[PDB]
RNA sequence: AUAGAUGAGUUUGGUGAUGGCUCUGAUUGAACACU
RNA sequence: CAAGGCAAAUAGGUACAGCAGUGAGGAAUCUUGGUCAAUGGGCCCACGCCUGAACUGGUAACUUGGAGGAAUGAGACGUCGAUUUAUCGAGUAAAAUUCUGUAUACAUAUUGAUAAUGACAAUAUGUACAUUUGUCUUGACUAAUUACGUGCCAGCAGUCGCGGCAAUACGUAAGAGACUAGUGUUAAUCAUCAUAAAUAGGUUUAAAGGGUACUCAGA
């Protein structure tokens, strides 16, 4: 015979909590239900942690073409949709493995896409939007800012942000460098001083456009400079690869992080306690 | 080989709370109390009380002794700040006055006004406080197997683990057969759809499939684990919610690791069924483990 | 340059991070190595580095 | 005191504290095997009233202490090789050492049967 | 006898090589003169390469090597093959084509 | 958090607090906790110096907690600014 | 390298001090007992 | 060259703090293996020889890292423990079903190495297998309880202490708290300890101002 415990759980279950047996209703359907902020809450006591929404399967597809057909900077596209540019990026990727899965004629989880995406809230892009999906204006929180710092100045200088940089600092920038759009605060300077809305825009795409080309650049000067250095001397069975490098670069004691070689004087550190020894990136 | 500790995982007396989708996981977690009642107990029995509760949940399969050391105390956030203010202000009123600030009229001195003064100028919404306390367990959501779990792949932290160490998970277009891989933004974790379809399925009674064979659109085949057609846990809706640092693709089931979890000005992106006070005597707990 | 990078990796897509948005503390590394040998003096022009020093140390 | 008086040498290190069980403090071992020279019954003192097993043993470096045998009865007589180890009877004075039932010619109680490691009992196998 | 060898580091199974600029007659892993390269002697795969290709991954100081070996410094025979395929020296050993 | 760094001696028994940055917790002794946690206060660093008398402890850090620097008692005073780069710095106060 | 600084039990009829002892944390080229 | 130990006799060798190993001492620490294939060294015109360094196999939970199984499981309408025979528990626990093929085993391939030489093993892929619990604590410090037995006895104890006939502290039984192929204890070290205080202490009544001040050195 069931214990009182089982018995109120199968009576909770069959009444209160039958409603979590089938998802009939399309959006989230958590316990704690919708906030004050219109998010459903997972867990009761935790009002904190929300259920935030997911780029619907429809909202993917326009972010890709825009991307790929248009050839239009990810920064745009992120500024205009109002998603992160780690996350715009991300969409690409696991849009394009989806490209190859179809030309390789595989099975895609369609029944399991379809059934997953009706739990989570989603954000449908393009006409219909009510709010943008999240924050691509977050800076990192650093270290040195945490401080609690009273400057003590004239009483009537104009403590600005620049100057706040340099109190909390020497080497730190202001939250005006630490953008990962910083072409936004120059499009809305150009709002600022009543320039036509469209000329604002022509601006920002080329201020993006223009920046992802010194990203390119530089990232191609970088890849062909390092391909520079290595040596790449086939052999009957392999391709040996001589990389070279300066080896008096060794610090002023030996020691130094970014040395080359094998260090002497160390013993094996296996027998220490918390010893990674796994892989650490998979390139 | 079942440990001690395992005896009792969902018993409805202790009422504990796992990382699960288990029915009788899911009855805990609705019926929890509140609040537990911390006031008598002394400071050492609020902080145990706190660690017992939250270790039921986070990283339940991970020793006490290897957490002690993956507790970190460096608890990240970041801030939003739009460029509407950049551009215009520079940051100069907000020294004005003595260095704080402009002060404004008390609260009971506004209301008798018959107009309100002009609001303050500052960033939109920036006075809300950042819940720090409830990210204790953010390097759990690091871990390969933590992380397969939140993208609704599996139906527990356990039953993840299964997956990387039999070899159905590839970070990066790589087998990788460790479940302790601490991602790195960026990295791309994909399981195998089949593993994903079993554990988020249905479970394969026989019995109703014996009058099945008999009697878009997915056809019935009875040689699959799970049940077809494929329909989704009784109970996997209570638990369905993807965190904001993942970015997941149900189709092929695969998802990106953006970036670590971080707590902004008035969320938290760790997924943790306690309210602040017992995170804080958690997090007090392990500064010095006692 | 020898195979095209594949949508798996993530050097796919590079998007730059800002700067001073990571605080990573790297661990000291034990160990050293030896100082190579400063085979040049610090002040004045070797005689090693001028026209002709190779035919005059190893003559044909 | 000033800066030149500690020049001088005036920081000396604090007055050495006597050990528990200076025999083992002394040569920085776990434990030691003795010769079990006698084999009595020590008085407590103020507070307690009792009859501890206490026994005269000399260990291997020559030293000749009184240890005492935690448990209820014990197997060992004149000339047995104990293996002693630290600790102290708090009200027993010149008993500062025990003895391990687990040891050499000691044997642990047959009649325990919790904190077993602790007197060398066997598990009882009553099934296997 | 200034030599350019190889000091074997690493664990069982696990061998990775350590060129160095010692003395001849001096311990094999004892603190050298100068560290010129690393050698790693299991040959590695380019992570998204299925062709079955394989290379070794070899960081030498070309410039640092070649000063050593105008003074006289002599190479083993390990070191030797490297060079030659740098193009530094001539191969000590070919293969019989008859 | 508090404003600075306070210390307020109460027969013997010394207690110094000082003011941690965000996210640093409440790292303070047991009966300090406990009014930190009531008050409102979530990162906080104190010491007991000399004594640690359970009551003195309680009514010196209590007293402490009330005998905060004033910036702008202490601006008026010197007749210069006392700005909080924080501030300025976010364009805000990051609560 | 900017997060890193913490206490508890015990002297007295009782209170506040002084001052030791012990526990709380981490560890070993360790030994022993039960496994 | 001298002395003693072993050996030696008309001789005049030997000292394993070289590798493995034996005895002894001690609380306590290993195989009398294989190969010069790799790296290094000596000799050599060259080939080549030698290498107890070295590379590899073995023994030990000594340490670290990893595995050591996940999901479903409600009416076997049973069993057990208590006891308010109907309340409180063992209990989703078990059985049962549905999947996986981890350590490991076997098989193939590649690789450690090339001018040529592979002692031994690593890695990848394929197939196959679901395998133990142990231990401490339970008055406060310090997370966690009752019953019985014993009666300042037997015993527990890191500190304060407990036990003198209705003991939450001893010994059994059950439960509970916790770590886990480890768990405890003993010894030692750092920290705790501003507890020799340079950073950074103190000396009327608590440990501690010299009996005194002219004064060389010295601050
Ligand atoms: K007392
Ligand atoms: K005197
Ligand atoms: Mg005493
Ligand atoms: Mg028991
Ligand atoms: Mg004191
Ligand atoms: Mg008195
Ligand atoms: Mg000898
Ligand atoms: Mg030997
Ligand atoms: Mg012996
Ligand atoms: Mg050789
Ligand atoms: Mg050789
Ligand atoms: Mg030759
Ligand atoms: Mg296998
Ligand atoms: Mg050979
Ligand atoms: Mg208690
Ligand atoms: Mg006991
Ligand atoms: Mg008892
Ligand atoms: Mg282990
Ligand atoms: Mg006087
Ligand atoms: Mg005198």
């Amino acid at each position: 015979v069931q214990s009182v415990r089982r018995q109120k759980m199968f009576s909770w279950l069959d009444k209160k909590g039958s409603a979590y047996k089938e998802h009939t209703r399309q959006g989230p359907n958590l316990l704690g239900g919708q906030g004050k902020d219109g998010l459903a809450v997972p867990f009761p006591n935790n009002p904190y942690f929300k259920s935030q929404p997911v780029l619907s399967e429809g909202s993917r597809e326009i972010i890709y073409q825009d991307v790929m057909e248009k050839g239009l900077p990810i920064k745009a596209v992120s500024a205009k949709y109002n998603v992160d540019v780690r996350r715009v990026a991300a969409v690409i990727r696991l849009k394009e493995i989806e490209k190859r899965w179809i030309k390789e004629y595989k099975p895609l989880a369609r029944p399991y896409a379809r059934a997953v995406m009706k739990m989570l809230p989603q954000t449908v892009l393009g006409g219909p939007d009510q709010k943008p999906h999240e924050s691509i204006n977050d800076v990192h929180v650093h270290s040195y800012t945490t401080q609690q710092l009273f400057v003590p100045v004239s009483e009537s200088r104009e403590f600005t942000r620049e100057d706040a940089a340099k109190a909390f600092g020497d080497h730190i920038l202001p939250v005006d460098k630490k953008l990962r759009v910083p072409e936004l605060i120059e499009f809305q300077k150009d709002l600022l001083k009543e320039v036509p809305l469209q000329e604002a825009n022509r601006k920002f795409l080329n201020a993006t456009a223009a920046s992802e080309a010194k990203i390119a650049e530089r990232e191609a000067k970088r890849r062909q400079a390092v391909e520079d250095a290595i040596t790449r001397v086939k052999t009957d069975r392999f391709e040996f690869r001589f990389q070279e490098f300066n080896a008096e670069n060794v610090g002023h004691d030996g020691r130094d992080r970014n040395a080359v070689g094998w260090r002497y004087g160390v013993p094996f550190p296996d027998r220490k306690r918390s010893q990674i020894k796994i892989p650490t990136k998979v390139e | 080989m079942k440990i001690r500790r395992l005896f009792k995982y969902h018993s409805l007396k202790k009422k504990p709370i796992r990382p699960t989708w288990n029915k009788y996981n899911l009855y805990n977690l609705a019926t929890a109390g509140r609040e537990p009642r911390i006031s008598g107990k002394t400071f050492f029995q609020q902080k145990w009380l706190a660690k017992s509760l939250t270790r039921a949940y986070h990283g339940e399969h991970i020793k006490e002794r290897k957490w002690a050391r993956m507790f970190s105390r460096r608890l990240p956030a970041v801030v939003n700040m739009d460029p509407a203010y950049m551009a215009k202000y520079n940051g100069s009123e907000q020294a004005a006055g003595r260095g704080s600030g402009l002060s404004e009229p008390p609260a009971y001195e506004k209301t008798a006004d018959e107009k309100p003064a002009k609001q303050v100028i500052a960033n939109p919404g920036r006075k809300v406080p950042t819940p720090y306390e409830q990210m204790t367990f953010a390097p759990l959501e690091r871990r390969l197997d933590i992380a397969i779990f939140r993208a609704l792949f599996a139906s527990s932290a356990r039953q993840a683990r299964q997956m990387v160490v039999h070899g159905a998970v590839t970070v990066n277009g790589k087998k990788m057969k460790h479940p302790g891989y601490l991602l790195n933004p960026g990295d791309l974790f994909q399981v195998d759809v089949e593993r994903v379809l079993y554990a988020t399925g249905a479970p394969k009674d026989k019995k109703l499939l014996a009058a099945a064979m008999k009697a878009e659109d997915n056809e019935i085949d009875p040689s699959k684990p799970y049940m077809t057609p494929w329909r989704p846990r009784n109970y996997m809706s209570a638990f369905a919610f993807i965190p904001r640092y993942l970015e997941v693709n149900q189709n092929i089931c695969a998802a990106v690791y953006l970036r670590h979890p971080v707590a902004r000005p008035g969320e938290s992106e760790v997924p943790s069924p306690f309210s602040p006070t017992i995170n804080q005597l958690a997090f007090n707990w392990y500064l010095r483990r006692g | 340059d020898s195979v095209s990078i594949p949508p798996d990796s993530p050097n796919y897509i590079k998007v730059p991070e800002p700067p001073q948005s990571s605080e990573v503390r790297h661990p000291f590394v034990k160990g050293h190595l030896p100082i190579p040998r400063s085979i040049f003096p610090k002040k004045g022009v070797p005689e090693k580095v001028q026209s002709g020093y190779v035919n005059r140390i190893a003559p044909k | 005191a000033t800066l030149n008086q500690v020049m001088r040498g005036c920081r000396k290190p604090q007055r050495a504290r006597h050990a528990v069980s200076p025999a083992l403090s002394s040569i920085k071992s776990p434990a030691l095997k003795g010769v079990c020279v006698k084999v009595g019954i020590t008085r407590p003192k103020k507070p307690n009233s009792g009859e501890r097993k206490t026994a005269r043993v000399r260990l291997s470096t020559g030293k000749v202490i009184t240890a005492y045998i935690p448990g209820e009865g014990h197997n060992i007589s004149q000339h047995s090789v104990v293996l002693v180890r630290g600790g102290r009877a708090q009200d027993c004075p010149g008993v500062r050492y025990h003895l391990v039932r687990g040891a050499l010619d000691l044997a642990g109680v047959a009649t325990r049967m919790s904190s077993r490691s602790k007197y060398g009992t066997k598990k009882p196998k009553k099934a296997s | 006898v200034l030599k350019l060898r190889l000091a074997r580091f690493g664990r069982t199974n696990a061998p990775f090589y350590n060129i160095v600029v010692a003395h001849a007659r001096t311990a094999r892993n004892s603190k050298p003169l100068e560290v010129i390269g690393t050698y790693d002697p299991v040959p590695k795969k380019d992570t998204y390469d299925t062709t079955g290709k394989l290379h070794k991954d070899i960081k030498l100081d070309v410039t640092r090597a070649k000063y050593w070996i105008g003074v006289g410094a002599q190479p083993t025979d390990t070191v030797w093959r490297l060079l030659s395929l740098v193009g530094i020296l001539d191969p000590k050993y070919k293969k019989p084509q008859p | 958090t508090i404003y600075g760094e306070v210390t307020t001696k109460v027969s013997g028994t010394i207690v110094r607090l000082n003011s941690r940055p965000p996210g640093f917790g409440l790292r303070v002794s047991h009966r300090i906790f406990e009014m930190c946690r009531a008050a409102g206060i979530r990162d906080l660093s104190a010491k007991f110096l000399r004594s640690r008398n359970p009551m003195n402890t309680v009514k010196a850090t209590y007293q402490a907690l009330l005998s905060q620097p004033n910036p702008e008692d202490l601006a008026i005073g010197r007749g210069k600014k006392l700005v909080d780069v924080r501030k300025v710095y976010y364009g805000g106060s990051v609560y």
